[PDB]
Protein backbone atom coordinates (compact mmCIF):
# COMPACT_ATOMS: atom_id res chain seq x y z
CA UNK A 1 0.00 0.00 0.00
CA UNK A 2 1.44 3.35 -1.10
CA UNK A 3 1.24 6.16 1.47
CA UNK A 4 1.97 9.64 0.10
CA UNK A 5 2.47 12.77 2.20
CA UNK A 6 4.70 15.82 2.66
CA UNK A 7 7.18 16.05 5.53
CA UNK A 8 9.18 19.12 6.59
CA UNK A 9 12.89 19.26 5.76
CA UNK A 10 13.94 18.86 9.39
CA UNK A 11 16.70 16.63 10.79
CA UNK A 12 16.14 14.89 14.11
CA UNK A 13 12.39 15.63 14.14
CA UNK A 14 10.49 12.45 13.17
CA UNK A 15 7.51 12.52 10.83
CA UNK A 16 4.60 10.44 12.13
CA UNK A 17 1.49 9.32 10.26
CA UNK A 18 -1.10 6.55 10.18
CA UNK A 19 -1.23 4.44 7.02
CA UNK A 20 -4.96 3.79 6.61
CA UNK A 21 -5.58 0.98 4.13
CA UNK A 22 -9.32 0.40 3.53
CA UNK A 23 -10.39 -2.78 5.29
CA UNK A 24 -7.29 -3.00 7.50
CA UNK A 25 -6.41 -1.50 10.86
CA UNK A 26 -4.21 1.62 10.68
CA UNK A 27 -0.47 0.96 10.57
CA UNK A 28 1.62 3.58 12.33
CA UNK A 29 4.44 4.93 10.16
CA UNK A 30 7.36 7.03 11.41
CA UNK A 31 9.93 8.55 9.04
CA UNK A 32 12.93 10.43 10.43
CA UNK A 33 15.77 11.99 8.46
CA UNK A 34 19.19 11.23 9.90
CA UNK A 35 20.94 13.75 7.64
CA UNK A 36 20.32 15.72 4.45
CA UNK A 37 23.24 16.42 2.12
CA UNK A 38 23.28 18.87 -0.79
CA UNK A 39 26.16 17.61 -2.93
CA UNK A 40 26.93 20.08 -5.75
CA UNK A 41 29.01 19.24 -8.80
CA UNK A 42 32.43 20.91 -8.70
CA UNK A 43 35.20 21.40 -11.26
CA UNK A 44 38.68 22.23 -9.98
CA UNK A 45 39.79 25.44 -11.70
CA UNK A 46 43.31 25.77 -10.26
CA UNK A 47 45.34 25.30 -7.07
CA UNK A 48 46.90 28.24 -5.21
CA UNK A 49 49.72 28.00 -2.68
CA UNK A 50 52.78 29.78 -1.32
CA UNK A 51 55.46 30.25 -3.98
CA UNK A 52 59.18 29.46 -3.74
CA UNK A 53 61.82 31.64 -5.44
CA UNK A 54 64.53 29.49 -7.06
CA UNK A 55 67.80 31.34 -7.70
CA UNK A 56 70.51 29.42 -9.63
CA UNK A 57 74.20 30.18 -9.18
CA UNK A 58 75.09 33.52 -10.86
CA UNK A 59 77.41 33.49 -13.87
CA UNK A 60 80.39 35.72 -13.00
CA UNK A 61 82.19 36.68 -16.23
CA UNK A 62 85.65 38.10 -15.45
CA UNK A 63 87.26 40.42 -18.01
CA UNK A 64 84.30 40.14 -20.35
CA UNK A 65 80.53 40.21 -20.66
CA UNK A 66 77.58 37.84 -20.96
CA UNK A 67 74.01 38.18 -22.25
CA UNK A 68 70.68 37.08 -20.77
CA UNK A 69 68.34 34.81 -22.72
CA UNK A 70 64.66 34.05 -22.22
CA UNK A 71 63.68 30.72 -20.66
CA UNK A 72 60.29 29.01 -20.13
CA UNK A 73 60.26 29.57 -16.36
CA UNK A 74 57.48 31.20 -14.30
CA UNK A 75 58.20 34.89 -13.68
CA UNK A 76 61.73 34.31 -14.98
CA UNK A 77 64.13 37.22 -14.39
CA UNK A 78 67.60 37.65 -15.87
CA UNK A 79 69.86 40.70 -15.67
CA UNK A 80 73.57 41.26 -16.31
CA UNK A 81 75.28 43.54 -13.78
CA UNK A 82 78.48 45.00 -15.23
CA UNK A 83 81.33 46.53 -13.27
CA UNK A 84 81.34 43.97 -10.45
CA UNK A 85 84.53 42.99 -8.60
CA UNK A 86 83.47 40.09 -6.38
CA UNK A 87 85.62 38.62 -3.62
CA UNK A 88 85.58 35.03 -2.35
CA UNK A 89 87.20 33.35 0.64
CA UNK A 90 90.32 33.04 -1.52
CA UNK A 91 90.52 36.71 -2.48
CA UNK A 92 89.49 38.72 -5.52
CA UNK A 93 87.62 36.46 -7.93
CA UNK A 94 88.15 38.50 -11.11
CA UNK A 95 91.29 40.18 -12.43
CA UNK A 96 89.84 43.18 -14.28
CA UNK A 97 88.66 46.06 -12.11
CA UNK A 98 85.44 46.88 -14.01
CA UNK A 99 85.36 44.72 -17.17
CA UNK A 100 83.41 41.97 -15.36
CA UNK A 101 79.74 40.98 -15.35
CA UNK A 102 77.54 38.96 -12.99
CA UNK A 103 74.42 37.44 -14.56
CA UNK A 104 71.66 36.92 -11.98
CA UNK A 105 68.79 34.51 -12.65
CA UNK A 106 65.66 33.79 -10.62
CA UNK A 107 62.30 32.08 -11.14
CA UNK A 108 59.23 31.09 -9.12
CA UNK A 109 58.39 27.50 -8.12
CA UNK A 110 55.78 25.78 -5.97
CA UNK A 111 57.08 25.36 -2.43
CA UNK A 112 57.26 21.96 -0.73
CA UNK A 113 54.26 22.95 1.42
CA UNK A 114 52.14 23.28 -1.73
CA UNK A 115 51.59 19.51 -1.63
CA UNK A 116 49.73 19.89 1.69
CA UNK A 117 49.18 23.63 2.35
CA UNK A 118 47.25 24.89 -0.68
CA UNK A 119 43.78 26.18 -1.57
CA UNK A 120 41.62 24.61 -4.27
CA UNK A 121 39.51 26.95 -6.41
CA UNK A 122 36.34 25.22 -7.63
CA UNK A 123 33.49 26.03 -9.99
CA UNK A 124 30.22 24.88 -8.38
CA UNK A 125 27.19 23.74 -10.38
CA UNK A 126 23.90 22.18 -9.33
CA UNK A 127 24.55 18.57 -8.38
CA UNK A 128 22.51 16.06 -6.39
CA UNK A 129 20.74 15.87 -3.03
CA UNK A 130 20.98 12.78 -0.83
CA UNK A 131 19.66 11.89 2.60
CA UNK A 132 19.86 9.15 5.22
CA UNK A 133 16.31 8.14 6.17
CA UNK A 134 15.35 6.23 9.33
CA UNK A 135 12.00 4.45 9.02
CA UNK A 136 9.93 2.26 11.34
CA UNK A 137 6.38 1.03 10.79
CA UNK A 138 4.00 -1.26 12.63
CA UNK A 139 6.04 -3.84 14.56
CA UNK A 140 9.10 -3.46 12.30
CA UNK A 141 12.13 -2.00 14.07
CA UNK A 142 13.97 1.05 12.78
CA UNK A 143 15.69 0.54 9.42
CA UNK A 144 17.68 3.08 7.43
CA UNK A 145 19.37 3.50 4.06
CA UNK A 146 20.87 6.22 1.90
CA UNK A 147 18.36 7.64 -0.57
CA UNK A 148 18.40 10.21 -3.37
CA UNK A 149 16.12 13.22 -2.80
CA UNK A 150 14.98 13.47 -6.42
CA UNK A 151 11.46 11.98 -6.41
CA UNK A 152 12.43 9.29 -8.93
CA UNK A 153 14.96 6.81 -7.53
CA UNK A 154 13.20 4.36 -5.17
CA UNK A 155 14.91 2.92 -2.11
CA UNK A 156 14.29 -0.40 -0.36
CA UNK A 157 14.23 0.15 3.42
CA UNK A 158 13.19 -2.90 5.43
CA UNK A 159 11.05 -4.44 2.65
CA UNK A 160 9.42 -1.00 2.17
CA UNK A 161 10.00 0.95 -1.04
CA UNK A 162 10.60 4.64 -0.30
CA UNK A 163 10.56 7.45 -2.88
CA UNK A 164 11.63 10.83 -1.47
CA UNK A 165 10.43 13.80 -3.49
CA UNK A 166 12.70 16.69 -4.45
CA UNK A 167 13.18 19.50 -1.96
CA UNK A 168 10.58 22.22 -2.40
CA UNK A 169 13.42 24.79 -2.27
CA UNK A 170 16.34 24.69 -4.71
CA UNK A 171 18.42 26.85 -2.36
CA UNK A 172 22.10 25.95 -2.00
CA UNK A 173 24.71 27.71 0.19
CA UNK A 174 27.48 27.55 -2.44
CA UNK A 175 27.93 30.29 -5.02
CA UNK A 176 29.18 29.60 -8.55
CA UNK A 177 32.76 29.96 -7.24
CA UNK A 178 34.15 28.59 -3.96
CA UNK A 179 37.62 28.21 -2.45
CA UNK A 180 38.34 25.13 -0.32
CA UNK A 181 41.22 25.43 2.15
CA UNK A 182 41.77 22.72 4.73
CA UNK A 183 38.35 21.86 6.14
CA UNK A 184 36.90 25.33 5.41
CA UNK A 185 34.94 26.51 2.36
CA UNK A 186 34.89 30.16 1.30
CA UNK A 187 32.53 31.81 -1.17
CA UNK A 188 35.22 33.71 -3.08
CA UNK A 189 35.07 35.05 -6.64
CA UNK A 190 38.66 34.04 -7.27
CA UNK A 191 40.44 35.50 -10.32
CA UNK A 192 40.39 33.55 -13.57
CA UNK A 193 43.48 31.47 -14.29
CA UNK A 194 46.28 33.66 -15.63
CA UNK A 195 44.66 36.80 -14.15
CA UNK A 196 45.83 36.64 -10.54
CA UNK A 197 47.56 39.81 -9.37
CA UNK A 198 50.84 40.07 -7.50
CA UNK A 199 50.42 39.87 -3.74
CA UNK A 200 46.81 38.71 -4.20
CA UNK A 201 45.13 35.34 -3.74
CA UNK A 202 45.81 34.24 -7.32
CA UNK A 203 49.42 35.44 -7.51
CA UNK A 204 50.36 31.74 -7.90
CA UNK A 205 48.00 29.56 -9.95
CA UNK A 206 48.44 25.94 -11.04
CA UNK A 207 45.84 23.78 -12.76
CA UNK A 208 46.78 20.91 -10.43
CA UNK A 209 49.21 20.34 -7.58
CA UNK A 210 51.37 18.14 -9.86
CA UNK A 211 51.25 20.15 -13.10
CA UNK A 212 54.38 21.19 -15.00
CA UNK A 213 52.98 24.57 -16.12
CA UNK A 214 52.88 27.14 -13.30
CA UNK A 215 51.47 30.67 -13.49
CA UNK A 216 53.36 33.13 -11.28
CA UNK A 217 52.74 36.90 -11.13
CA UNK A 218 55.04 38.53 -8.57
CA UNK A 219 57.13 41.69 -8.97
CA UNK A 220 60.27 39.55 -8.86
CA UNK A 221 63.06 42.03 -9.63
CA UNK A 222 66.79 41.34 -9.51
CA UNK A 223 68.81 43.90 -7.56
CA UNK A 224 72.48 44.69 -8.12
CA UNK A 225 74.77 42.53 -5.94
CA UNK A 226 76.51 44.41 -3.15
CA UNK A 227 80.04 45.59 -3.90
CA UNK A 228 82.49 42.68 -3.76
CA UNK A 229 79.91 40.03 -2.79
CA UNK A 230 78.87 37.05 -4.91
CA UNK A 231 75.13 36.79 -4.27
CA UNK A 232 71.83 37.18 -6.14
CA UNK A 233 69.70 39.76 -4.30
CA UNK A 234 66.09 40.22 -5.36
CA UNK A 235 62.88 41.93 -4.26
CA UNK A 236 59.43 40.39 -4.59
CA UNK A 237 55.88 41.08 -3.45
CA UNK A 238 55.10 38.98 -0.34
CA UNK A 239 53.05 35.86 -1.00
CA UNK A 240 49.38 36.68 -1.57
CA UNK A 241 48.46 33.22 -0.27
CA UNK A 242 50.08 33.96 3.10
CA UNK A 243 48.31 37.33 3.01
CA UNK A 244 45.00 35.63 2.14
CA UNK A 245 45.39 33.11 4.97
CA UNK A 246 45.55 36.15 7.28
CA UNK A 247 42.53 37.91 5.73
CA UNK A 248 40.41 34.87 4.80
CA UNK A 249 37.53 36.12 6.94
CA UNK A 250 34.58 34.03 8.04
CA UNK A 251 34.26 30.67 6.26
CA UNK A 252 31.05 29.39 4.75
CA UNK A 253 31.01 26.85 7.60
CA UNK A 254 30.27 29.77 9.96
CA UNK A 255 27.93 31.88 7.80
CA UNK A 256 25.82 29.35 5.88
CA UNK A 257 22.11 30.03 6.61
CA UNK A 258 19.60 27.45 7.84
CA UNK A 259 22.24 25.77 10.01
CA UNK A 260 23.97 24.04 7.11
CA UNK A 261 27.03 21.97 8.02
CA UNK A 262 29.74 22.01 5.35
CA UNK A 263 31.74 18.85 4.59
CA UNK A 264 34.47 18.36 2.00
CA UNK A 265 34.57 14.64 1.08
CA UNK A 266 32.58 15.16 -1.11
CA UNK A 267 31.99 18.93 -0.86
CA UNK A 268 28.47 19.26 0.51
CA UNK A 269 26.13 21.23 2.77
CA UNK A 270 24.47 19.03 5.40
CA UNK A 271 21.22 19.40 7.35
CA UNK A 272 19.96 22.56 5.63
CA UNK A 273 16.43 23.10 7.01
CA UNK A 274 14.98 24.50 3.77
CA UNK A 275 11.43 23.84 2.53
CA UNK A 276 9.64 20.51 2.78
CA UNK A 277 10.12 17.06 1.25
CA UNK A 278 7.34 15.12 -0.53
CA UNK A 279 7.46 11.41 0.27
CA UNK A 280 5.90 8.18 -0.98
CA UNK A 281 6.35 4.84 0.80
CA UNK A 282 4.86 1.49 -0.27
CA UNK A 283 4.22 -0.47 2.93
CA UNK A 284 4.24 -4.29 2.60
CA UNK A 285 0.79 -5.85 2.45
CA UNK A 286 1.85 -8.24 5.24
CA UNK A 287 2.06 -5.32 7.71
CA UNK A 288 -1.73 -4.80 7.66
CA UNK A 289 -4.29 -6.64 9.81
CA UNK A 290 -8.00 -6.71 9.03
CA UNK A 291 -10.32 -4.44 11.00
CA UNK A 292 -12.26 -7.36 12.49
CA UNK A 293 -8.99 -8.84 13.81
CA UNK A 294 -8.00 -5.76 15.86
CA UNK A 295 -9.34 -4.37 19.15
CA UNK A 296 -12.41 -2.12 19.09
CA UNK A 297 -12.06 1.00 21.26
CA UNK A 298 -15.08 3.01 22.41
CA UNK A 299 -16.25 5.41 25.13
CA UNK A 300 -13.06 7.46 24.80
CA UNK A 301 -12.68 10.44 27.14
CA UNK A 302 -9.51 12.56 27.04
CA UNK A 303 -8.50 14.71 30.02
CA UNK A 304 -5.46 17.00 29.92
CA UNK A 305 -3.87 16.67 33.35
CA UNK A 306 -0.91 19.01 32.78
CA UNK A 307 0.28 21.17 29.91
CA UNK A 308 2.93 23.76 29.11
CA UNK A 309 3.69 24.96 25.59
CA UNK A 310 7.38 24.12 25.98
CA UNK A 311 9.59 22.90 23.15
CA UNK A 312 9.83 19.48 24.84
CA UNK A 313 6.89 17.11 25.45
CA UNK A 314 5.49 19.40 28.13
CA UNK A 315 1.93 18.10 27.84
CA UNK A 316 0.50 15.12 29.70
CA UNK A 317 -2.97 13.67 29.09
CA UNK A 318 -5.00 10.74 30.43
CA UNK A 319 -7.52 8.93 28.22
CA UNK A 320 -10.20 6.68 29.69
CA UNK A 321 -11.48 3.93 27.43
CA UNK A 322 -13.53 0.76 27.07
CA UNK A 323 -12.51 -1.96 24.64
CA UNK A 324 -12.37 -5.68 23.85
CA UNK A 325 -9.69 -8.14 22.75
CA UNK A 326 -7.07 -6.44 24.91
CA UNK A 327 -4.01 -5.60 22.84
CA UNK A 328 -1.81 -2.97 21.25
CA UNK A 329 -3.49 -0.05 19.43
CA UNK A 330 -1.73 2.85 17.64
CA UNK A 331 -2.10 6.43 18.85
CA UNK A 332 -1.88 9.43 16.54
CA UNK A 333 -2.93 13.08 16.38
CA UNK A 334 -3.60 13.97 12.72
CA UNK A 335 -3.62 17.74 13.25
CA UNK A 336 -0.56 19.89 13.88
CA UNK A 337 -2.00 21.20 17.14
CA UNK A 338 -0.16 18.57 19.20
CA UNK A 339 2.66 16.09 18.58
CA UNK A 340 2.22 12.81 20.47
CA UNK A 341 5.30 11.26 22.08
CA UNK A 342 3.98 7.69 22.26
CA UNK A 343 3.31 5.77 19.05
CA UNK A 344 1.09 3.02 20.48
CA UNK A 345 -0.47 1.86 23.75
CA UNK A 346 -1.66 -1.41 25.28
CA UNK A 347 -5.41 -1.45 25.89
CA UNK A 348 -7.22 -3.74 28.33
CA UNK A 349 -10.94 -4.51 28.28
CA UNK A 350 -11.37 -1.31 30.30
CA UNK A 351 -9.30 1.29 32.09
CA UNK A 352 -7.33 4.37 31.07
CA UNK A 353 -3.99 5.18 29.46
CA UNK A 354 -1.74 8.24 29.42
CA UNK A 355 0.30 9.88 26.66
CA UNK A 356 2.60 12.88 26.38
CA UNK A 357 2.44 15.58 23.72
CA UNK A 358 4.10 18.83 22.67
CA UNK A 359 1.98 21.83 21.68
CA UNK A 360 2.53 25.51 20.91
CA UNK A 361 -1.13 26.45 21.46
CA UNK A 362 -2.15 28.21 24.66
CA UNK A 363 -5.55 26.44 24.45
CA UNK A 364 -4.80 23.27 22.48
CA UNK A 365 -7.73 21.48 20.86
CA UNK A 366 -6.69 18.41 18.90
CA UNK A 367 -8.07 15.09 17.71
CA UNK A 368 -6.46 11.90 19.00
CA UNK A 369 -6.85 8.74 16.92
CA UNK A 370 -6.84 5.47 18.86
CA UNK A 371 -6.59 2.95 16.00
CA UNK A 372 -10.18 2.52 14.77
CA UNK A 373 -11.49 5.34 17.03
CA UNK A 374 -10.73 8.95 17.90
CA UNK A 375 -11.25 11.43 20.75
CA UNK A 376 -10.98 15.21 21.12
CA UNK A 377 -8.53 16.54 23.73
CA UNK A 378 -8.91 20.07 25.11
CA UNK A 379 -7.23 22.00 27.90
CA UNK A 380 -5.16 25.00 28.94
CA UNK A 381 -1.35 25.19 28.77
CA UNK A 382 0.95 27.25 31.00
CA UNK A 383 3.96 29.24 29.74
CA UNK A 384 7.32 27.44 29.81
CA UNK A 385 9.72 28.37 32.59
CA UNK A 386 13.00 27.97 30.67
CA UNK A 387 14.02 31.02 28.63
CA UNK A 388 16.59 29.12 26.53
CA UNK A 389 16.73 25.42 25.65
CA UNK A 390 19.34 23.26 23.92
CA UNK A 391 16.86 21.35 21.72
CA UNK A 392 14.65 22.27 18.78
CA UNK A 393 10.88 22.62 19.08
CA UNK A 394 8.91 19.44 18.42
CA UNK A 395 5.67 21.32 17.69
CA UNK A 396 4.81 23.97 15.09
CA UNK A 397 3.49 27.43 15.98
CA UNK A 398 0.53 28.78 14.00
CA UNK A 399 -0.68 32.35 13.55
CA UNK A 400 -3.52 31.85 16.07
CA UNK A 401 -1.57 29.56 18.42
CA UNK A 402 -0.78 32.37 20.86
CA UNK A 403 -4.26 33.94 20.92
CA UNK A 404 -5.89 33.16 24.26
CA UNK A 405 -9.62 32.83 24.90
CA UNK A 406 -9.47 36.22 26.62
CA UNK A 407 -7.83 37.81 23.58
CA UNK A 408 -10.53 36.32 21.35
CA UNK A 409 -13.21 37.69 23.68
CA UNK A 410 -11.77 41.20 23.42
CA UNK A 411 -11.56 40.85 19.64
CA UNK A 412 -15.20 39.72 19.51
CA UNK A 413 -16.28 42.64 21.71
CA UNK A 414 -14.22 45.06 19.61
CA UNK A 415 -15.59 43.88 16.26
CA UNK A 416 -19.13 43.29 17.52
CA UNK A 417 -19.40 46.68 19.20
CA UNK A 418 -17.67 48.54 16.38
CA UNK A 419 -19.94 46.93 13.77
CA UNK A 420 -23.09 47.56 15.82
CA UNK A 421 -22.23 51.27 16.01
CA UNK A 422 -22.14 51.59 12.21
CA UNK A 423 -25.08 49.22 11.73
CA UNK A 424 -27.26 51.17 14.17
CA UNK A 425 -26.35 54.45 12.49
CA UNK A 426 -27.27 53.09 9.06
CA UNK A 427 -30.58 51.66 10.29
CA UNK A 428 -31.50 54.98 11.90
CA UNK A 429 -30.69 56.75 8.62
CA UNK A 430 -32.85 54.30 6.66
CA UNK A 431 -35.78 54.65 9.09
CA UNK A 432 -35.76 58.45 8.92
CA UNK A 433 -35.45 58.30 5.12
CA UNK A 434 -38.62 56.20 4.94
CA UNK A 435 -40.50 58.50 7.33
CA UNK A 436 -39.61 61.51 5.17
CA UNK A 437 -40.90 59.64 2.12
CA UNK A 438 -44.20 58.89 3.86
CA UNK A 439 -44.44 62.56 4.87
CA UNK A 440 -44.43 63.64 1.22
CA UNK A 441 -46.80 60.81 0.25
CA UNK B 1 50.26 16.67 7.74
CA UNK B 2 50.32 15.97 11.48
CA UNK B 3 48.09 16.17 14.56
CA UNK B 4 48.81 19.12 16.86
CA UNK B 5 47.35 19.77 20.32
CA UNK B 6 45.50 23.10 20.33
CA UNK B 7 44.49 24.93 23.50
CA UNK B 8 40.94 24.58 24.87
CA UNK B 9 39.54 27.81 26.31
CA UNK B 10 37.70 27.76 29.66
CA UNK B 11 34.02 26.86 29.59
CA UNK B 12 31.88 30.03 29.39
CA UNK B 13 29.32 30.98 32.00
CA UNK B 14 25.89 31.03 30.33
CA UNK B 15 22.96 33.08 31.63
CA UNK B 16 19.52 32.93 30.02
CA UNK B 17 17.02 35.76 29.52
CA UNK B 18 13.90 36.09 27.40
CA UNK B 19 15.09 35.52 23.81
CA UNK B 20 18.62 36.42 24.94
CA UNK B 21 21.79 34.41 25.56
CA UNK B 22 24.35 36.06 27.85
CA UNK B 23 27.87 34.61 27.73
CA UNK B 24 30.65 35.53 30.17
CA UNK B 25 33.91 34.74 28.38
CA UNK B 26 37.18 34.45 30.34
CA UNK B 27 39.81 33.42 27.78
CA UNK B 28 43.45 32.61 28.46
CA UNK B 29 44.64 33.60 24.96
CA UNK B 30 42.96 35.50 22.12
CA UNK B 31 39.98 33.23 21.44
CA UNK B 32 37.68 33.54 18.43
CA UNK B 33 33.94 33.68 19.15
CA UNK B 34 31.56 33.18 16.23
CA UNK B 35 27.77 32.91 16.16
CA UNK B 36 25.06 32.60 13.54
CA UNK B 37 21.29 32.38 13.44
CA UNK B 38 19.76 29.12 12.23
CA UNK B 39 17.09 30.97 10.22
CA UNK B 40 16.95 32.27 6.67
CA UNK B 41 19.34 35.09 7.69
CA UNK B 42 22.50 33.77 9.33
CA UNK B 43 23.38 37.26 10.66
CA UNK B 44 26.90 35.97 11.45
CA UNK B 45 29.09 37.45 14.17
CA UNK B 46 32.88 37.07 14.36
CA UNK B 47 35.11 38.64 17.01
CA UNK B 48 38.34 37.79 18.84
CA UNK B 49 38.00 37.87 22.64
CA UNK B 50 41.33 38.80 24.24
CA UNK B 51 40.17 39.71 27.77
CA UNK B 52 37.18 38.86 29.97
C1 LIG C 1 16.88 5.11 13.93
O1 LIG C 1 16.16 5.48 15.09
C2 LIG C 1 16.32 4.57 16.19
C3 LIG C 1 15.53 5.13 17.35
O2 LIG C 1 15.56 6.56 17.35
C4 LIG C 1 17.81 4.36 16.53
O3 LIG C 1 17.93 3.30 17.46
C5 LIG C 1 18.62 4.04 15.27
O4 LIG C 1 20.01 4.02 15.58
C6 LIG C 1 18.35 5.11 14.23
N1 LIG C 1 19.13 4.86 13.03
C7 LIG C 1 20.29 5.46 12.77
C8 LIG C 1 20.96 5.08 11.49
O5 LIG C 1 20.79 6.28 13.55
Amino acid sequence: YEHTAVMPNKVGIPYKALVERPGYAPVHLQIQLVNTRIIPSTNLEYITCKYKTKVPSPVVKCCGATQCTSKPHPDYQCQVFSGVYPFMYGGAYCFCDTENTQMSEAYVERSEECSIDHAKAYKVHTGTVQAMVNITYGSVSWRSADVYVNGETPAKIGDAKLIIGPLSSAWSPFDNKVVVYGHEVYNYDFPEYGTGKAGSFGDLQSRTSTSNDLYANTNLKLQRPQAGIVHTPFTQVPSGFERWKKDKGAPLNDVAPFGCSIALEPLRAENCAVGSIPISIDIPDAAFTRISETPTVSDLECKITECTYAFDFGGIATVAYKSSKAGNCPIHSPSGVAVIKENDVTLAESGSFTFHFSTANIHPAFKLQVCTSAVTCKGDCKPPKDHIVDYAAQHTESFTSAISATAWSWIKVLVGGTSAFIVLGLIATAVVALVLFFHRH
Amino acid sequence: KAKCIATLAPEPLVEHKHRTLILHLHPDHPTLLTTRSLGSDANPTRQWIERP
